[PDB]
């Protein structure tokens, strides 16, 4: 589910 | 009964549309149109198998190496309808996912961040699998949570997508 | 000396001193004015930047080839494509040196349509950087786009050959997706003609070691293997594609022809036997061949044992992994069905096997959801929730049924109850969230799921997101929670009069903001469509063509794709109504954080103000909306019935004519709709006789136009003597009860004629419709 | 593992708690209390889940110092209906006064009202005993009724 946010 | 597909360009709007609705993750759609339209051949979705159009149930959307060194595969996100999920369905949706991510492109080793407060996912998921953990990642997630890394080394012949 | 300015990004403050200085004596000039816009955009400021990129284009009419260059960088980014390629062009035949422009181009006008003239200023690069293979493609793959894969297929058997007999690690995923691709060309040139096809097959036989595709293939072989008439060979092919990944059927059924044993049962039901021996407890080898047998002996061994182990171990899809078999084939499978569960819920003490009598009963309690029995779908729903309560798979088939039976806002609580059962995992928090967004209740919809949606509220967030799952269920709330408000003045005929001024504004409030909702649907697809832009010249980068020649067939049929349907009929019916209706500030400022959509820089019109009441409805439901969905959509599979309304309501109707038709040609003039969509056009300026004489040209014998003129002949009955249950097709004649004049009789024989229908949907033609 | 397991019962669960009392301890407890058990005194918890779908549960404090009912209470233990019975929430008592010695408390509280003798003449036959006597209007739902406590105990 890797974070583009951060 | 799911079928499980080879993943097209046409699905990014009903895949995206999933990993959404069941998850925590807000996606654009830039970032679909280069999972599937960079490597497009190991990235897998399944979804209704109706004959004599098909419905969103669940998917799986596998990216490699794409920033900066021995070819190193990656997994952005993976998710399941729930009235439909403890029926393989996720639990083997990635044995093919993996069993394509180093024969075509053929890379070494996997790797991701499952966040946990998590049964789902970080069980068959380094149990079913194996994929030991490598650097647990503190806040690396979007709600103060911290997510294990799972790293999982991977030898063509000792994962064939027909070992069940 | 700019010259440090335009390297100062490619940010560019180094340009003020251009615009601070350049503005010194000499100030009317290009070059100077143009760094300070493109900036603008890759700095913030769009409305600011055409003030300059604008005030620099009443100076020119070409310029400074180095400049024209900092202006269609622009264009090309300001979404503006056909403009952009004459700012380039201006460059060009203006004496530029930068020869990557017919690459800069070439992916512009690619997508803007322009196919032909897309190769002729393509392959003028590829000369100028022929030492990069990420360019021998697409002189091959515009070249298979125009038509002529002779000089694709040809343009890249000249790079197979060049280059080396060298493929390093670089390359190493460049002969797959390409030396491959070419067999997808080089063999649909052959169709079925055997001239080719044998090499073709014997070709995609030369390279397997070279093609790293593994499957993907199998098919441009493992078919074109079974094209020439050796069924076996291919047969040999998907006995081995099955075997590697057998739970998917794409690859079972067809093995069936490939074995030429399609209409052979006897050996058909035996040969998933020996299957399923091998390959062992995968779906397909069960499921598959259940669904062509016929003896209420054999069908009843494979049905239960099926079924039954799911049963024990507790699977949601015990149900949903035969919900297709209930549909394409009933009366057969749903009494065999009915009676080998039941007739298993008998030895389920539950005090002795639980998680048996608890989901044994979720399956009769979705069963009994498809007769309709209702009545006997709360039963045992509630029943094993009443032994479980700590399943929330059952509050949603609880808030399935209840909601299937109207009662919109029971449905949710029975949901929300659920709901709190885990505030982690979204996986119902928007189920939830959906139930009380379809009762209006929008306000613990907002809350209850913005939870996890990152201001003041979620419906903000939730844009940036894309997410057109919640606006297009946003808005059919507020086009229901409209027509209600709007129930208000209109129906009394102290707080009574200042009671009016109340309930009568929300109507301004949501026809504004229920509209307005609608616009973020298209715009996302209108830039779905446009970010495949980057992709032209860097999915070839990659080399990466037979995944990106769909992408190209997938931005056409872009605007005719599911959502962006419902966002087209579900807002019509709206719009529609504008366009007969003009014929014939603290709150405001307060609550502006509870219905916000984007920034405070673009959405201008909180409740689309000028969206609620725009000077013609006609000319923004069609640049906004439709007309590009009509542009785009093919012919078997466009909404006609909208179509006779969109060109009706504009003036036009002599395409009404030729729109009503060509509906016909798919039901066959005896279905509900296409007697109502004549009906109405029984008879714009006098020389629309045409219609009638063309209507009366061909349709004249069947059915009638012959006492149109006269007043007769009280055909509500006649309108629905083709029989009374089409009740798709009477609505339509009171929607628009203004020229179908008899209104208080069809009322009747539209409501009265709704029984035998499903109650939610019973009671929802009523009170709005 | 068997079939009956547990866990903790993370901030996540808590209503697959209010939902599991309200069932196994009807009117007890406000409608907002367990929302007030993470949100000075220390309170455990622990959702015991069997076969995979949760079916029991226990949420029980921590008294020290006036003598006499020290260690640890039991704000409420049940399970649902036709399960108990299968031991499904009988251990949980080993996992509470486990908490005991092991938490180092000599006694464990659990305040029984007085009527329920089905649950008064079966936690007695575990290790505990009505000690001291009947209460008076001290057990009140929140409803309105009340009803008289009966006590408990066993030292370690
Ligand atoms: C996490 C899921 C994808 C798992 O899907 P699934 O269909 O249950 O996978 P599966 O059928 O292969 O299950 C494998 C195992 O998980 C176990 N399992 C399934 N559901 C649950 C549950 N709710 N709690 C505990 N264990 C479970 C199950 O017992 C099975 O055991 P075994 O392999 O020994 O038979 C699904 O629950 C889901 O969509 N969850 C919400 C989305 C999510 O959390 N996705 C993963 C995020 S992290 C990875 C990236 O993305
Ligand atoms: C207000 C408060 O603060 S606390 C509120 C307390 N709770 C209530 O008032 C309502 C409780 N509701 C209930 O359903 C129950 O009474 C509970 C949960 C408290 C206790 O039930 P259980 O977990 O059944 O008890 P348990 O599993 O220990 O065993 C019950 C009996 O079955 C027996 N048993 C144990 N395992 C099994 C088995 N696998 N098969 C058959 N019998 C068994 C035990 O020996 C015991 O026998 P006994 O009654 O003669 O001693
Ligand atoms: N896929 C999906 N379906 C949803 C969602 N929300 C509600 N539904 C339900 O799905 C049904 C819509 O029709 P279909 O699309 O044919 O359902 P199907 O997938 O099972 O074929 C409705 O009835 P139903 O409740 O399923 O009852 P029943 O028709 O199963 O008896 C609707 O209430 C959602 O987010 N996704």
């Amino acid at each position: 589910s890797y974070s583009m946010e951060h | 009964p799911i079928n499980i597909r080879r993943a097209t360009i046409n699905d990014i709007i009903c895949m995206q549309n999933a990993n959404l609705h069941n998850l925590p993750e807000n996606y654009m759609m830039k970032y679909y149109m280069y999972h599937i339209l960079s490597w497009p051949e190991a990235s897998f979705v399944a979804t209704t198998t109706t004959l004599d159009g098909e419905k969103l149930v669940g998917y799986v959307l596998v990216k490699m190496n794409d920033d900066p060194e021995p070819p190193n595969g990656h997994i952005t996100s993976l998710s399941v309808m729930r009235t439909y999920r403890r029926m393989g369905i996720a639990e083997n949706l990635m044995r093919q996912a993996l069993f394509a991510l180093r024969e075509v492109h053929q890379a070494e080793y996997v790797s991701l961040h499952v966040r946990q407060s998590n049964r789902a996912a970080l069980h068959l998921y380094r149990d079913t699998l194996a994929f030991e953990v490598l650097s647990i990642e503190k806040s690396y997630y979007q709600d103060g949570e911290d997510a294990y890394a799972m790293k999982k080394v991977l030898k063509l012949e000792e994962l064939q997508i027909s070992n069940f | 000396a700019a010259k440090i300015a335009l390297k100062k990004y490619n940010q560019y403050k180094k340009s003020l001193k251009l615009l601070d200085a350049i503005l010194k004596k000499d100030g009317s000039h290009v070059d100077s004015l143009a760094l300070k816009g493109l900036d603008l955009y890759s700095v913030g400021e769009k409305d600011d930047a055409a003030s300059y990129v604008a005030n620099a284009i009443r100076k020119i009419e070409s310029a400074s080839p180095i400049c024209c260059h900092v202006l269609g960088i622009y264009m090309r980014n300001t979404k503006e494509y056909k403009e952009s390629i004459k700012w380039f062009t201006a460059a060009l035949n203006n004496g530029s040196t930068n020869k990557q422009i017919y690459r800069d181009l070439a992916t512009l006008q690619s997508q803007i349509g322009d196919f032909k003239n897309a190769l002729v200023s393509r392959k003028k690069y590829w000369e100028a950087f022929l030492g990069y293979r990420a360019n021998w493609t697409s002189l091959a793959v515009a070249q298979d786009v125009n038509g002529e894969r002779q000089q694709a297929i040809n343009t890249l058997s000249q790079f197979e050959k060049l280059a080396e007999g060298k493929i390093s690690d670089s390359e190493k995923y460049e002969h797959s997706e390409c030396l491959m691709y070419k067999n997808d060309i080089m063999y649909k040139a052959a169709s079925d003609n055997q001239d080719k096809l044998q090499n073709v097959l014997k070709h995609l036989n030369d390279i397997e070691p070279c093609v790293f595709d593994k499957f993907g293939l199998l098919e441009r072989k493992a078919t074109i293997y079974m094209k020439l008439g050796q069924l076996k060979d291919a047969s040999i092919v998907y006995r081995t594609l099955i075997k590697r990944n057998p739970d998917n059927f794409k690859y079972y059924k067809l093995l069936e022809v490939s074995l030429g044993i399609q209409g052979d049962n006897k050996l058909k039901k035996a040969l998933y036997g020996k299957l399923e021996q091998f390959y062992p407890r995968c779906e397909p080898p069960k499921f598959i061949p259940l669904t062509f047998l016929q003896d209420k002996e054999e069908l009843s061994k494979k049905l239960r044992e099926y079924v039954l182990p799911q049963l024990e171990r507790g699977v949601p899809a015990t149900f949903s992994n035969v919900k297709p078999l209930y549909q394409r084939r009933k009366s057969k499978v749903s009494p065999l069905l009915e009676k080998i569960v039941l007739d298993y819920l008998s030895g389920l003490d539950p005090t002795q096997d639980p998680i048996p009598f608890i989901w044994t009963n979720y399956y009769l309690s979705q069963h009994f959801l498809f007769l309709k029995d209702f009545p006997k779908a709360q039963e045992y729903i509630d029943a094993a929730l009443d032994h479980t309560p700590t399943l929330v798979e059952f509050y949603i088939l609880k808030a399935r049924i209840l909601k299937h039976l109207g009662l919109m806002d029971t449905a949710a609580g029975i949901l929300e109850e659920g709901r709190q059962l885990d505030l982690q995992d979204r996986f119902i928090n928007c189920k939830t969230v959906k139930y009380f967004l379809r009762a209006n209740n929008i306000d613990k919809a907002v809350e209850v799921a913005s939870l996890f949606t990152k201001s003041v509220n979620g419906i903000k967030d939730l844009h940036l997101v894309e997410a057109s799952w919640f606006i297009v269920e946003q808005a059919e709330a507020y086009y229901r929670l409209y027509l209600d408000r709007k129930k208000k003045l209109d129906d009394l005929a102290e707080q009574i009069a200042n009671d009016i001024k109340e309930n009568q504004w929300l109507v301004r409030k949501y026809k504004g903001l229920a509209l307005k909702r609608f616009n973020a649907i298209p715009k996302f697809y209108k830039q779905f469509e446009d970010d495949q832009l980057d992709f032209h010249s860097y999915c070839m980068r990659k080399g990466t063509p037979r995944a990106y020649l769909e992408m190209l067939e997938w931005g056409k049929a872009l605007y005719t794709k599911p959502m962006y349907v419902r966002a087209m009929k579900e807002a019509s019916k709206l719009y529609f109504q504008m366009h007969d209706d003009r014929l014939k500030n603290k709150r405001k400022e307060t609550e502006a954080k509870s219905v916000a959509a984007y920034p405070s820089d673009q959405d201008n019109d909180v409740f689309g103000e000028k969206l609620i009441e725009t000077s013609t409805p006609m000319e923004d439901f069609a640049t906004e909306f439709y007309n590009n969905y009509s542009m785009q959509v093919r012919e078997d599979e466009r909404d006609y019935i909208l179509d006779f309304e969109f060109n009706y309501r504009i003036g036009k109707l002599a395409l009404c004519f030729a729109s009503l038709n060509k509906f016909a040609k798919r039901f066959g003039t005896t279905s509900g709709l296409f007697g109502s969509m004549a009906i109405v056009l029984l008879h714009d300026p006098i020389l629309k006789k045409v219609v009638t004489k063309s209507l009366e040209k061909e349709y004249s014998e069947n059915f009638p136009l012959n006492e149109i003129s006269n007043n007769s002949f009280d055909w509500l009955n006649f309108y629905q003597e083709k029989f009374k249950n089409d009740i798709n097709g009477l609505l339509f004649l009171y929607r628009y009860r203004d020229d179908v004049p008899g209104s208080s009789n069809l009322k009747e024989m539209i409501i009265s004629s709704l029984s035998p229908l499903e109650p939610h949907s019973q009671n929802e033609i009523l009170q709005y419709y | 593992r068997d079939i009956c397991t547990l866990d903790n019962v993370y901030a996540n669960n808590l209503g697959m708690l209010t939902k599991l009392a309200h069932v196994t301890v009807p009117n007890l407890y406000q409608d907002a209390f367990f929302s007030a058990l993470f949100a000075k005194d220390v309170h455990f918890t622990q959702m015991a889940y069997y076969s995979e779908i949760p079916v029991g549960g226990l949420v029980a404090k921590l008294v020290p110092k006036e003598l006499s009912l020290k260690g640890i209470q039991i704000e409420f233990l049940g399970v649902l209906p036709n399960y108990r019975h299968k031991s499904i929430g009988s251990k949980l008592l080993k996992f509470a006064e486990d908490k005991c010695s092991e938490c180092h408390q000599h006694n464990v509280f659990v305040y029984l009202p007085a009527v329920d003798d089905l649950t008064k003449q079966w936690f007695i036959a575990h290790g505990f005993e009505q000690v001291g006597e009947t209460v008076n209007n001290f057990i009140k739902g929140v409803n309105g009724d009340e009803q008289d406590a009966i006590l408990l105990k066993k030292h370690i």
